[PDB]
């Protein structure tokens, strides 16, 4: 339960404002006002994000390219009759 | 309406006795009684276009399939569709059918040093032309292969394919349709944007690699997975590899990773020809500007006895008229279908 909010921060830490932008366009079809710890509530509000629901944003690290921003959320889910040719 | 297995499949009076062949990625697929030219035919049906990236996926494959006149890539001999633009709800493919696919082929065989040599050549010849006309297919893969026993290839499914721009930033478009990254080139998973040509070489070696061996080469489950796969095998990247990555929170995630030797060729592949290891060792480079281009690679001397460079046929309708700009309204797209499509109605 707190736990997550550890690995929250930690995702927070490494998301700048302009890696913020190339997360939010990676949420294409899914408001443009957000600010970085503001997209996670806006997730968690809208039913994308949960301690147990993390099929999303593991989604969104891939197609933002962001490795190192899924390794975070991997470490603390496993942790909580053929004929011849001429 | 003439209907196979619960769905409707109305393919008018012309196409009849519907046979299910199989599920595929636009939908239901049958087999059907062409009326007109006296054979079988295949018929695909792709259907709700309220889906914006799904009308995408249509248009590229009627647009690029429509324009294109190869051997090696299968052809659109019909499309069905309602009159009015209001009454299309969805629209039927009319192919070649084909006995199977290199999917279903190296589930069954284990093919002989010849028989993969020509099959590469085709999958190179239908490729060259491809590329000829700067398309990027981006699914090359042994489902995507179709043969019959006279072993004619076909290259298809051209709904992931966009006209070659390294300027275009990556959409997840890729990833939405196709979640399976076997065949995916190592730039493709970790850069964003620049995507050349060699993306579709990298697949091939890929796709060559399993008819030697039957098992795929590098078969990860997840992304971080695939990647570790490919380093597995290719040895941990080299430093101006490294340079070859943009995104630098992606460099230095590989960098982070433990060091990994290089697993020589002839010790995966312990009975294939040496010819054929060579030419496959260029084409899964990791550095995608030293990786091998199509035309040469035609050229290796592995595939001697096919290279003929006068019916190997280049593009004459190249897309450099579009750079095609599609994510746009989904009502518009819809209309670009029916435009399309236009050409094989009563008229
Ligand atoms: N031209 C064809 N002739 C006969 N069968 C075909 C033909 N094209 C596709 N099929 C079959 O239809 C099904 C799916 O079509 P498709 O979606 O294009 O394959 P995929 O899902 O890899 O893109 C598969 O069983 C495939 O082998």
């Amino acid at each position: 339960m707190a736990e997550y909010g550890t690995l929250l921060q930690d995702l927070t830490n490494n998301i700048t404002l302009e890696d913020l932008e190339q997360l939010k366009s990676a949420c294409k079809e899914d408001e443009e006002i957000t600010t970085g710890s503001a997209w996670f509530s806006f997730l968690e509000s809208h039913n994308k994000l949960d301690k147990d629901n993390l099929s999303y944003i593991e989604h969104i690290f891939e197609i933002s390219r962001r490795p190192d921003l899924l390794t975070m959320v991997v470490d603390y889910r496993t942790r909580v009759k053929l004929a011849p040719p001429p | 309406p003439e209907m196979v297995r619960g769905q409707v499949f109305d393919v008018g009076p012309r196409y009849t006795n519907l046979s299910y062949i199989g599920e595929g990625a636009y939908g239901m697929v049958c087999s059907a009684y062409d009326n007109v030219n006296k054979v079988r035919v295949a018929i695909k049906k792709i259907s709700p276009f309220e889906h914006q990236t799904y009308c995408q996926r249509t248009l590229r494959e009627i647009k690029i399939l429509l324009r294109f006149r190869h051997e090696n890539i299968i052809g659109i001999n019909d499309i069905i569709r309602a009159p009015t633009i209001e009454q299309m709800k969805d629209v039927y493919i009319v192919q070649d059918l084909m006995e199977t696919d290199l999917y279903k082929l190296l589930k069954t065989q284990h093919l002989s040093n010849d028989h993969i040599c020509y099959f590469l050549y085709q999958i190179l010849r239908g490729l060259k032309y491809i590329h000829s006309a700067n398309v990027l297919h981006r699914d090359l893969k042994p489902s995507n292969l179709l043969l019959n026993t006279t072993c004619d290839l076909k290259i298809c499914d051209f709904g992931l394919a966009r006209v070659a721009d390294p300027d275009h930033d990556h959409t997840g478009f890729l990833e939405e349709y196709v979640a399976t990254r076997w065949y995916r080139a190592p730039e493709i998973m970790l850069n964003s944007k620049g995507y050349t040509k060699s993306i579709d070489i990298w697949s091939v070696g890929c796709i060559l690699a399993e008819m030697l061996s039957n098992r795929p080469i590098f078969p990860g489950k997840h992304y971080l997975d695939q990647l570790n796969h490919i380093l597995g095998i290719l040895g941990s990247p080299s430093q101006e590899d490294l340079n070859c990555i943009i995104n630098l929170k992606a460099r230095n995630y590989l960098l982070s990773l433990p060091h990994k030797n290089k697993v020589p060729w002839n010790r995966l592949f312990p009975n294939a020809d040496s010819k054929a290891l060579d030419l496959l060792d260029k084409m899964l480079t990791f550095n995608p500007h030293k990786r091998i281009e199509v035309e040469q690679a035609l050229a290796h001397p592995y595939l001697e006895q096919y290279y003929d460079p006068s019916d190997e046929p280049i593009a004459e309708a190249p897309f450099k008229f579009d750079m095609e700009l599609d994510d746009l309204p989904k009502e518009k797209l819809k209309e670009l279908i029916f435009e399309e499509t236009a050409r094989f109605q009563p008229g």
